[PDB]
Protein backbone atom coordinates (compact mmCIF):
# COMPACT_ATOMS: atom_id res chain seq x y z
CA UNK A 1 0.00 0.00 0.00
CA UNK A 2 0.76 3.48 -0.23
CA UNK A 3 -0.39 7.12 0.85
CA UNK A 4 -2.35 7.37 -2.19
CA UNK A 5 -4.18 3.81 -1.19
CA UNK A 6 -5.35 5.92 2.19
CA UNK A 7 -6.19 9.37 0.76
CA UNK A 8 -8.54 6.97 -1.83
CA UNK A 9 -9.97 5.55 0.98
CA UNK A 10 -11.17 8.00 3.28
CA UNK A 11 -13.79 10.73 2.77
CA UNK B 1 -26.30 11.90 -17.34
CA UNK B 2 -26.68 14.78 -19.51
CA UNK B 3 -23.51 17.17 -20.49
CA UNK B 4 -24.73 20.39 -19.05
CA UNK B 5 -24.87 19.01 -15.73
CA UNK B 6 -21.62 17.42 -16.37
CA UNK B 7 -20.08 20.71 -16.88
CA UNK B 8 -21.40 21.81 -13.62
CA UNK B 9 -19.93 18.71 -11.67
CA UNK B 10 -16.53 19.67 -13.33
CA UNK B 11 -16.48 22.84 -11.76
CA UNK B 12 -17.67 22.16 -8.72
CA UNK B 13 -14.90 19.14 -8.18
CA UNK B 14 -12.26 22.27 -8.91
CA UNK B 15 -9.18 21.81 -6.22
CA UNK B 16 -9.06 24.92 -3.70
CA UNK B 17 -6.99 27.73 -4.17
CA UNK B 18 -3.42 27.10 -3.26
CA UNK B 19 -0.95 29.63 -1.71
CA UNK B 20 3.05 29.22 -0.99
CA UNK B 21 5.24 30.33 1.88
CA UNK B 22 16.92 31.72 -5.42
CA UNK B 23 19.20 28.91 -6.07
CA UNK B 24 18.86 25.48 -7.20
CA UNK B 25 17.86 23.53 -4.13
CA UNK B 26 15.73 26.39 -2.76
CA UNK B 27 14.21 26.54 -6.64
CA UNK B 28 13.31 23.07 -6.24
CA UNK B 29 12.07 22.80 -2.79
CA UNK B 30 9.58 25.70 -3.65
CA UNK B 31 8.32 23.55 -6.70
CA UNK B 32 8.80 20.42 -4.93
CA UNK B 33 6.87 21.61 -2.10
CA UNK B 34 4.01 22.76 -4.74
CA UNK B 35 3.31 19.51 -5.90
CA UNK B 36 3.06 17.69 -3.21
CA UNK B 37 0.29 20.11 -2.34
CA UNK B 38 -1.23 20.04 -5.00
CA UNK B 39 -1.04 16.29 -5.28
CA UNK B 40 -2.98 15.65 -2.43
CA UNK B 41 -5.99 18.16 -3.39
CA UNK B 42 -5.59 16.10 -7.08
CA UNK B 43 -6.51 12.83 -4.94
CA UNK B 44 -9.86 14.55 -3.74
CA UNK B 45 -10.55 16.26 -7.37
CA UNK B 46 -10.65 12.68 -8.98
CA UNK B 47 -12.87 10.98 -6.72
CA UNK B 48 -15.52 13.57 -7.05
CA UNK B 49 -15.13 12.96 -10.84
CA UNK B 50 -18.30 10.81 -11.59
CA UNK B 51 -17.75 6.89 -11.74
CA UNK B 52 -14.53 7.18 -10.17
CA UNK B 53 -15.45 5.99 -6.81
CA UNK B 54 -17.41 3.46 -8.47
CA UNK B 55 -13.95 1.96 -9.99
CA UNK B 56 -11.70 -0.43 -8.14
CA UNK B 57 -9.24 1.11 -5.79
CA UNK B 58 -6.72 -0.68 -8.39
CA UNK B 59 -7.76 1.35 -11.01
CA UNK B 60 -8.07 4.31 -9.42
CA UNK B 61 -4.46 4.47 -8.51
CA UNK B 62 -3.94 4.03 -11.81
CA UNK B 63 -5.27 6.72 -13.81
CA UNK B 64 -3.95 9.01 -11.42
CA UNK B 65 -0.16 7.01 -11.38
CA UNK B 66 0.22 7.73 -14.64
CA UNK B 67 -1.07 11.46 -15.40
CA UNK B 68 -0.35 12.93 -12.41
CA UNK B 69 2.14 15.53 -13.65
CA UNK B 70 0.24 16.11 -17.12
CA UNK B 71 -2.96 17.01 -14.52
CA UNK B 72 0.02 18.67 -12.76
CA UNK B 73 1.16 21.10 -16.32
CA UNK B 74 -2.46 21.78 -17.71
CA UNK B 75 -3.05 23.39 -14.31
CA UNK B 76 -0.19 25.32 -13.95
CA UNK B 77 -0.95 26.42 -17.43
CA UNK B 78 -4.35 27.23 -16.91
CA UNK B 79 -3.53 29.64 -13.97
CA UNK B 80 -0.82 30.76 -16.81
CA UNK B 81 -3.11 31.68 -19.44
CA UNK B 82 -3.52 35.54 -18.59
CA UNK B 83 0.19 36.02 -17.52
CA UNK B 84 2.77 36.12 -20.23
CA UNK B 85 6.29 34.89 -19.64
CA UNK B 86 5.52 33.83 -16.08
CA UNK B 87 4.93 30.76 -14.65
CA UNK B 88 1.68 30.87 -12.15
CA UNK B 89 2.53 28.04 -9.87
CA UNK B 90 0.88 29.62 -6.60
CA UNK B 91 -0.78 32.77 -6.44
CA UNK B 92 1.67 34.02 -4.67
CA UNK B 93 4.78 32.21 -6.17
CA UNK B 94 5.01 33.63 -9.91
CA UNK B 95 8.19 32.61 -11.95
CA UNK B 96 9.64 33.97 -15.36
CA UNK B 97 11.65 31.99 -17.92
CA UNK B 98 14.88 33.92 -16.60
CA UNK B 99 14.83 32.22 -13.05
CA UNK B 100 14.96 28.83 -14.43
CA UNK B 101 18.58 29.03 -14.33
CA UNK B 102 19.38 27.99 -11.55
CA UNK B 103 18.48 24.61 -12.03
CA UNK B 104 20.29 22.47 -14.75
CA UNK B 105 18.01 21.94 -17.39
CA UNK B 106 14.62 23.64 -15.71
CA UNK B 107 14.90 26.02 -18.58
CA UNK B 108 13.85 24.05 -21.04
CA UNK B 109 11.04 22.79 -19.41
CA UNK B 110 9.74 26.26 -18.50
CA UNK B 111 9.49 27.78 -21.88
CA UNK B 112 7.71 24.67 -23.49
CA UNK B 113 4.78 25.15 -20.47
CA UNK B 114 4.81 29.04 -21.67
CA UNK B 115 4.71 28.19 -25.43
CA UNK B 116 1.59 25.80 -24.11
CA UNK B 117 0.49 29.20 -22.35
CA UNK B 118 0.74 31.08 -25.20
CA UNK B 119 -1.38 28.79 -26.92
CA UNK B 120 -3.72 28.54 -24.95
CA UNK B 121 -4.47 32.01 -25.16
CA UNK B 122 -4.51 32.41 -29.17
CA UNK B 123 -7.16 29.29 -28.94
CA UNK B 124 -9.30 32.05 -26.41
CA UNK B 125 -9.33 28.62 -24.11
CA UNK B 126 -12.47 28.69 -22.10
CA UNK B 127 -12.72 27.65 -18.57
CA UNK B 128 -15.36 24.46 -19.46
CA UNK B 129 -12.62 23.37 -21.83
CA UNK B 130 -10.03 22.97 -19.62
CA UNK B 131 -12.40 21.06 -16.59
CA UNK B 132 -12.90 18.70 -19.74
CA UNK B 133 -9.09 18.90 -20.93
CA UNK B 134 -8.01 17.95 -17.37
CA UNK B 135 -10.20 14.91 -17.00
CA UNK B 136 -9.34 13.95 -20.03
CA UNK B 137 -5.91 13.57 -19.19
CA UNK B 138 -6.38 11.50 -16.22
CA UNK B 139 -8.42 8.86 -18.05
CA UNK B 140 -6.82 8.55 -21.49
CA UNK B 141 -3.62 8.25 -19.44
CA UNK B 142 -3.48 3.95 -17.99
CA UNK B 143 -4.18 2.75 -22.10
CA UNK B 144 -0.71 1.04 -21.49
CA UNK B 145 0.99 1.54 -18.57
CA UNK B 146 2.98 -1.38 -16.75
CA UNK B 147 -0.20 -2.63 -15.28
CA UNK B 148 -3.71 -3.81 -16.96
CA UNK B 149 -6.96 -1.79 -16.21
CA UNK B 150 -9.52 -4.45 -14.26
CA UNK B 151 -12.62 -2.73 -16.06
CA UNK B 152 -11.23 -0.82 -18.81
CA UNK B 153 -14.45 -0.23 -20.36
CA UNK B 154 -16.06 1.78 -17.69
CA UNK B 155 -12.79 4.37 -17.60
CA UNK B 156 -13.88 4.49 -21.31
CA UNK B 157 -17.43 5.25 -20.62
CA UNK B 158 -16.22 8.33 -17.79
CA UNK B 159 -13.88 8.96 -20.92
CA UNK B 160 -16.67 8.90 -23.28
CA UNK B 161 -18.80 11.09 -21.05
CA UNK B 162 -16.44 13.78 -20.49
CA UNK B 163 -16.04 13.73 -24.66
CA UNK B 164 -19.30 14.38 -24.93
CA UNK B 165 -19.07 17.23 -22.26
CA UNK B 166 -17.06 19.36 -24.23
CA UNK B 167 -18.56 18.59 -27.35
CA UNK B 168 -21.46 19.72 -25.90
CA UNK B 169 -19.94 23.03 -24.79
CA UNK B 170 -18.85 23.51 -28.05
CA UNK B 171 -22.20 23.34 -29.83
CA UNK B 172 -23.21 26.25 -27.72
CA UNK B 173 -19.95 28.52 -27.93
CA UNK B 174 -21.01 30.57 -31.16
CA UNK B 175 -19.42 28.68 -33.32
CA UNK B 176 -20.05 27.15 -36.92
CA UNK B 177 -20.31 23.18 -38.07
CA UNK B 178 -17.13 23.73 -39.93
CA UNK B 179 -14.76 25.16 -37.22
CA UNK B 180 -17.38 23.48 -34.47
CA UNK B 181 -15.68 19.96 -35.57
CA UNK B 182 -12.56 21.69 -35.40
CA UNK B 183 -11.98 23.08 -32.14
CA UNK B 184 -12.10 19.68 -30.51
CA UNK B 185 -9.01 18.89 -32.96
CA UNK B 186 -6.92 21.55 -31.80
CA UNK B 187 -7.63 21.05 -28.37
CA UNK B 188 -6.85 17.46 -28.30
CA UNK B 189 -4.00 17.51 -30.53
CA UNK B 190 -2.57 19.82 -27.67
CA UNK B 191 -2.84 16.81 -25.32
CA UNK B 192 0.45 14.77 -27.06
CA UNK B 193 2.74 17.82 -26.34
CA UNK B 194 1.62 17.97 -22.63
CA UNK B 195 2.17 14.21 -22.80
CA UNK B 196 5.33 14.86 -23.87
CA UNK B 197 6.34 17.53 -21.27
CA UNK B 198 5.59 14.72 -18.93
CA UNK B 199 8.16 12.32 -19.90
CA UNK B 200 10.21 15.45 -19.73
CA UNK B 201 9.06 16.57 -16.36
CA UNK B 202 9.33 12.97 -14.79
CA UNK B 203 12.92 12.36 -16.06
CA UNK B 204 13.95 15.55 -15.22
CA UNK B 205 12.36 15.29 -11.39
CA UNK B 206 14.24 11.45 -11.38
CA UNK B 207 17.55 12.77 -12.23
CA UNK B 208 17.34 15.04 -9.26
CA UNK B 209 16.55 13.22 -6.02
CA UNK B 210 18.86 10.73 -7.78
CA UNK B 211 21.58 13.40 -7.14
CA UNK B 212 20.32 14.01 -3.65
CA UNK B 213 18.64 17.48 -4.22
CA UNK B 214 15.10 16.96 -3.71
CA UNK B 215 13.22 17.27 -0.57
CA UNK B 216 11.56 14.26 0.96
CA UNK B 217 8.13 14.00 0.59
CA UNK B 218 6.07 11.00 0.48
CA UNK B 219 3.28 11.25 -1.91
CA UNK B 220 5.34 13.16 -4.35
CA UNK B 221 8.04 10.35 -4.35
CA UNK B 222 5.37 7.82 -4.50
CA UNK B 223 3.92 8.98 -7.51
CA UNK B 224 7.92 9.14 -9.35
CA UNK B 225 8.34 5.94 -8.06
CA UNK B 226 4.75 4.97 -9.64
CA UNK B 227 6.75 5.30 -12.85
CA UNK B 228 9.75 2.99 -12.17
CA UNK B 229 12.29 4.45 -14.23
CA UNK B 230 16.09 4.06 -14.73
CA UNK C 1 -9.14 21.97 -52.25
CA UNK C 2 -11.77 19.50 -51.28
CA UNK C 3 -12.26 17.31 -48.88
CA UNK C 4 -12.49 14.08 -50.54
CA UNK C 5 -9.96 15.24 -53.00
CA UNK C 6 -7.58 15.57 -49.90
CA UNK C 7 -8.65 11.68 -48.79
CA UNK C 8 -7.24 10.56 -52.53
CA UNK C 9 -3.81 12.87 -52.45
CA UNK C 10 -2.90 11.47 -48.97
CA UNK C 11 -3.32 7.92 -50.84
CA UNK C 12 -1.58 8.71 -53.73
CA UNK C 13 1.54 10.01 -51.70
CA UNK C 14 1.83 6.87 -49.75
CA UNK C 15 5.08 5.55 -49.84
CA UNK C 16 5.80 2.31 -51.09
CA UNK C 17 5.89 -1.18 -49.89
CA UNK C 18 9.17 -2.13 -48.85
CA UNK C 19 11.22 -5.78 -48.15
CA UNK C 20 14.07 -6.76 -46.01
CA UNK C 21 16.90 -9.04 -46.72
CA UNK C 22 18.86 -13.14 -33.58
CA UNK C 23 20.79 -11.44 -31.24
CA UNK C 24 20.95 -8.01 -29.65
CA UNK C 25 23.26 -6.87 -32.63
CA UNK C 26 21.34 -8.83 -35.05
CA UNK C 27 18.25 -7.36 -33.99
CA UNK C 28 19.18 -3.88 -33.87
CA UNK C 29 20.87 -3.71 -37.01
CA UNK C 30 17.78 -5.08 -38.83
CA UNK C 31 15.60 -2.72 -37.22
CA UNK C 32 17.48 0.18 -37.46
CA UNK C 33 17.98 -0.68 -41.30
CA UNK C 34 14.49 -1.26 -42.03
CA UNK C 35 14.57 2.53 -40.25
CA UNK C 36 16.96 4.17 -42.31
CA UNK C 37 15.10 2.51 -45.33
CA UNK C 38 11.84 4.24 -44.55
CA UNK C 39 13.37 7.46 -43.46
CA UNK C 40 14.26 7.89 -47.25
CA UNK C 41 10.80 7.27 -48.60
CA UNK C 42 9.19 9.44 -45.78
CA UNK C 43 10.69 12.48 -47.23
CA UNK C 44 8.98 11.82 -50.57
CA UNK C 45 5.61 11.49 -48.41
CA UNK C 46 6.26 14.37 -47.06
CA UNK C 47 7.21 16.39 -50.06
CA UNK C 48 3.81 15.39 -51.85
CA UNK C 49 1.82 16.42 -48.97
CA UNK C 50 -0.27 19.47 -50.54
CA UNK C 51 1.36 22.94 -49.20
CA UNK C 52 4.41 21.08 -47.50
CA UNK C 53 6.85 22.00 -50.53
CA UNK C 54 5.71 26.13 -50.15
CA UNK C 55 6.91 25.80 -46.59
CA UNK C 56 10.58 26.90 -46.38
CA UNK C 57 13.51 24.39 -46.05
CA UNK C 58 13.85 25.57 -42.59
CA UNK C 59 10.49 24.13 -41.75
CA UNK C 60 10.45 20.84 -43.97
CA UNK C 61 13.13 19.82 -41.81
CA UNK C 62 11.74 21.05 -38.89
CA UNK C 63 8.56 19.12 -38.80
CA UNK C 64 10.18 15.56 -40.39
CA UNK C 65 12.69 15.77 -36.96
CA UNK C 66 10.13 16.61 -34.84
CA UNK C 67 7.94 13.89 -35.72
CA UNK C 68 9.70 10.95 -37.61
CA UNK C 69 9.76 8.52 -35.00
CA UNK C 70 5.96 9.11 -34.26
CA UNK C 71 5.40 8.96 -37.97
CA UNK C 72 7.73 5.61 -38.72
CA UNK C 73 5.53 4.18 -35.52
CA UNK C 74 2.02 5.00 -36.32
CA UNK C 75 3.20 3.27 -40.00
CA UNK C 76 4.36 0.30 -38.51
CA UNK C 77 1.43 -0.01 -35.75
CA UNK C 78 -0.89 0.10 -39.29
CA UNK C 79 0.85 -2.69 -41.29
CA UNK C 80 0.17 -4.79 -37.92
CA UNK C 81 -3.52 -3.78 -37.30
CA UNK C 82 -4.49 -7.07 -38.83
CA UNK C 83 -1.94 -9.67 -37.19
CA UNK C 84 -1.58 -9.99 -33.20
CA UNK C 85 1.27 -10.25 -31.18
CA UNK C 86 3.56 -9.71 -33.88
CA UNK C 87 4.74 -6.26 -35.80
CA UNK C 88 4.62 -6.28 -39.34
CA UNK C 89 7.78 -3.98 -39.67
CA UNK C 90 8.16 -5.37 -43.29
CA UNK C 91 6.45 -8.00 -45.39
CA UNK C 92 8.91 -10.82 -44.81
CA UNK C 93 10.71 -9.14 -41.12
CA UNK C 94 7.62 -10.48 -38.78
CA UNK C 95 8.03 -10.04 -34.89
CA UNK C 96 6.76 -10.86 -32.36
CA UNK C 97 6.52 -9.73 -28.16
CA UNK C 98 9.01 -12.68 -27.49
CA UNK C 99 11.79 -12.37 -29.58
CA UNK C 100 12.57 -8.25 -28.33
CA UNK C 101 14.55 -10.29 -25.44
CA UNK C 102 17.74 -10.27 -27.47
CA UNK C 103 17.99 -6.33 -26.67
CA UNK C 104 17.56 -4.75 -23.86
CA UNK C 105 14.44 -2.58 -22.77
CA UNK C 106 12.80 -3.76 -26.31
CA UNK C 107 10.30 -5.96 -25.02
CA UNK C 108 9.12 -2.77 -23.35
CA UNK C 109 8.54 -0.59 -26.37
CA UNK C 110 6.99 -3.70 -28.40
CA UNK C 111 3.81 -4.09 -25.99
CA UNK C 112 2.81 -0.34 -26.31
CA UNK C 113 3.64 -0.77 -30.11
CA UNK C 114 1.16 -3.85 -30.03
CA UNK C 115 -1.24 -2.84 -27.62
CA UNK C 116 -1.76 0.35 -30.00
CA UNK C 117 -2.24 -1.80 -32.81
CA UNK C 118 -4.71 -4.05 -30.92
CA UNK C 119 -6.60 -0.83 -29.86
CA UNK C 120 -6.79 0.22 -33.99
CA UNK C 121 -8.98 -3.38 -34.14
CA UNK C 122 -11.21 -2.44 -31.67
CA UNK C 123 -11.41 0.90 -33.19
CA UNK C 124 -11.94 -0.86 -36.42
CA UNK C 125 -9.97 1.95 -37.56
CA UNK C 126 -9.68 2.80 -41.61
CA UNK C 127 -7.16 3.61 -43.75
CA UNK C 128 -8.37 7.06 -44.82
CA UNK C 129 -8.02 7.69 -40.81
CA UNK C 130 -5.16 6.42 -40.33
CA UNK C 131 -3.59 8.63 -43.36
CA UNK C 132 -4.82 11.58 -41.80
CA UNK C 133 -3.58 10.55 -38.71
CA UNK C 134 -0.20 10.11 -39.94
CA UNK C 135 -0.35 13.35 -41.77
CA UNK C 136 -1.29 15.12 -38.49
CA UNK C 137 1.56 13.63 -36.95
CA UNK C 138 3.91 15.58 -39.37
CA UNK C 139 2.48 18.62 -38.49
CA UNK C 140 1.04 18.58 -35.27
CA UNK C 141 4.90 18.02 -34.46
CA UNK C 142 7.32 21.30 -34.19
CA UNK C 143 5.10 23.04 -32.06
CA UNK C 144 7.10 23.66 -29.60
CA UNK C 145 10.78 22.60 -30.62
CA UNK C 146 14.00 23.40 -29.65
CA UNK C 147 13.29 26.29 -32.61
CA UNK C 148 10.74 27.98 -33.81
CA UNK C 149 8.44 27.63 -37.34
CA UNK C 150 8.96 30.66 -39.67
CA UNK C 151 5.24 30.33 -41.46
CA UNK C 152 3.83 29.01 -38.14
CA UNK C 153 0.84 29.36 -39.45
CA UNK C 154 0.99 28.26 -42.61
CA UNK C 155 1.52 24.80 -40.82
CA UNK C 156 -1.99 24.99 -39.32
CA UNK C 157 -2.91 25.34 -42.16
CA UNK C 158 -2.02 22.67 -43.93
CA UNK C 159 -3.09 21.03 -40.33
CA UNK C 160 -6.61 22.13 -40.56
CA UNK C 161 -7.32 20.71 -44.14
CA UNK C 162 -6.02 17.09 -42.74
CA UNK C 163 -8.56 18.33 -39.63
CA UNK C 164 -11.51 18.59 -42.42
CA UNK C 165 -10.95 15.81 -44.47
CA UNK C 166 -10.91 13.29 -41.78
CA UNK C 167 -14.35 15.32 -40.26
CA UNK C 168 -15.55 14.51 -43.64
CA UNK C 169 -14.33 11.14 -43.67
CA UNK C 170 -16.01 10.60 -40.64
CA UNK C 171 -19.59 12.24 -41.43
CA UNK C 172 -20.25 9.42 -44.17
CA UNK C 173 -18.68 6.27 -42.91
CA UNK C 174 -22.15 5.55 -41.47
CA UNK C 175 -22.02 7.12 -37.74
CA UNK C 176 -24.53 9.53 -36.26
CA UNK C 177 -23.66 12.70 -35.05
CA UNK C 178 -23.27 11.16 -31.53
CA UNK C 179 -20.68 9.06 -32.61
CA UNK C 180 -19.52 10.61 -35.08
CA UNK C 181 -18.12 13.49 -33.00
CA UNK C 182 -16.55 11.32 -30.85
CA UNK C 183 -14.91 9.28 -33.09
CA UNK C 184 -13.16 11.97 -34.35
CA UNK C 185 -11.75 12.23 -30.44
CA UNK C 186 -10.67 8.71 -29.51
CA UNK C 187 -8.59 9.00 -32.69
CA UNK C 188 -6.89 12.22 -31.37
CA UNK C 189 -6.18 10.88 -28.00
CA UNK C 190 -4.26 7.94 -29.67
CA UNK C 191 -1.73 10.50 -30.44
CA UNK C 192 -0.55 11.11 -27.13
CA UNK C 193 0.61 7.49 -26.87
CA UNK C 194 2.04 7.34 -29.95
CA UNK C 195 3.97 10.55 -29.16
CA UNK C 196 5.24 9.09 -25.64
CA UNK C 197 6.18 5.61 -27.60
CA UNK C 198 8.41 8.66 -29.53
CA UNK C 199 10.01 9.86 -26.34
CA UNK C 200 10.82 5.95 -25.31
CA UNK C 201 11.96 5.17 -28.94
CA UNK C 202 14.37 8.13 -28.76
CA UNK C 203 15.74 7.52 -25.95
CA UNK C 204 16.43 3.77 -26.13
CA UNK C 205 18.10 4.47 -29.88
CA UNK C 206 20.07 7.34 -27.76
CA UNK C 207 21.61 4.88 -25.29
CA UNK C 208 22.45 2.29 -28.26
CA UNK C 209 24.54 3.94 -31.10
CA UNK C 210 26.40 5.62 -27.25
CA UNK C 211 26.88 1.95 -26.41
CA UNK C 212 28.52 1.81 -29.79
CA UNK C 213 25.95 -1.04 -31.28
CA UNK C 214 24.17 0.80 -34.15
CA UNK C 215 25.35 0.87 -37.56
CA UNK C 216 26.57 4.16 -39.47
CA UNK C 217 23.69 4.98 -41.43
CA UNK C 218 23.77 8.92 -41.97
CA UNK C 219 20.00 9.96 -42.02
CA UNK C 220 18.80 7.53 -39.04
CA UNK C 221 21.30 9.52 -37.07
CA UNK C 222 21.09 12.81 -38.44
CA UNK C 223 17.32 12.31 -37.37
CA UNK C 224 18.28 10.87 -33.87
CA UNK C 225 21.13 13.85 -33.51
CA UNK C 226 18.02 16.40 -34.92
CA UNK C 227 16.65 16.04 -31.05
CA UNK C 228 19.97 16.91 -29.13
CA UNK C 229 19.53 14.69 -26.18
CA UNK C 230 21.69 13.65 -23.35
CA UNK D 1 23.64 21.13 -44.24
CA UNK D 2 22.69 17.27 -43.91
CA UNK D 3 21.16 14.62 -46.30
CA UNK D 4 17.56 15.89 -45.43
CA UNK D 5 18.73 19.42 -46.73
CA UNK D 6 19.55 17.24 -50.16
CA UNK D 7 16.72 14.69 -49.92
CA UNK D 8 14.16 17.96 -50.09
CA UNK D 9 15.99 19.75 -52.68
CA UNK D 10 15.81 16.61 -54.81
CA UNK D 11 13.06 15.98 -57.62
C1 LIG E 1 8.13 18.30 -11.74
C2 LIG E 1 8.90 19.62 -11.62
C3 LIG E 1 8.69 20.21 -10.23
C4 LIG E 1 7.21 20.55 -10.02
C5 LIG E 1 6.64 21.44 -11.13
C6 LIG E 1 5.20 21.75 -10.94
C7 LIG E 1 4.69 21.97 -9.67
C8 LIG E 1 3.34 22.27 -9.50
C9 LIG E 1 2.47 22.36 -10.59
O1 LIG E 1 1.15 22.65 -10.40
C10 LIG E 1 2.94 22.14 -11.89
C11 LIG E 1 4.27 21.84 -12.10
C12 LIG E 1 4.75 21.61 -13.52
C13 LIG E 1 6.27 21.66 -13.59
C14 LIG E 1 6.88 20.79 -12.49
C15 LIG E 1 8.38 20.61 -12.64
C16 LIG E 1 8.94 20.11 -13.97
C17 LIG E 1 10.27 19.45 -13.60
C18 LIG E 1 10.34 19.41 -12.07
O2 LIG E 1 10.87 18.15 -11.64
C1 LIG F 1 13.76 3.10 -33.04
C2 LIG F 1 13.85 1.60 -32.79
C3 LIG F 1 14.46 0.92 -34.01
C4 LIG F 1 13.55 1.11 -35.24
C5 LIG F 1 12.10 0.67 -34.97
C6 LIG F 1 11.22 0.88 -36.15
C7 LIG F 1 11.70 0.67 -37.44
C8 LIG F 1 10.85 0.85 -38.54
C9 LIG F 1 9.53 1.26 -38.37
O1 LIG F 1 8.72 1.44 -39.46
C10 LIG F 1 9.01 1.49 -37.10
C11 LIG F 1 9.80 1.31 -35.98
C12 LIG F 1 9.21 1.56 -34.61
C13 LIG F 1 10.10 0.98 -33.52
C14 LIG F 1 11.55 1.39 -33.75
C15 LIG F 1 12.46 1.04 -32.58
C16 LIG F 1 12.07 1.50 -31.18
C17 LIG F 1 13.40 1.55 -30.42
C18 LIG F 1 14.51 1.34 -31.45
O2 LIG F 1 15.60 2.24 -31.19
Amino acid sequence: HKILHRLLQDS
Amino acid sequence: MPPEQVLILLQGAEPPILCSRYTEVTMMTLLTSMADKELVHMIAWAKKLPGFLQLSLHDQVLLLESSWLEVLMIGLIWRSIHCPGKLIFAQDLILDRNEGDCVEGMTEIFDMLLATASRFRLLKLKPEEFLCLKAIILLNSGAFSMEPLHDSTAVQNMLDTITDALIHHISQSGYSAQQQARRQAQLLLLLSHIRHMSNKGMEHLYSMKCKNKVPLYDLLLEMLDAHHLH
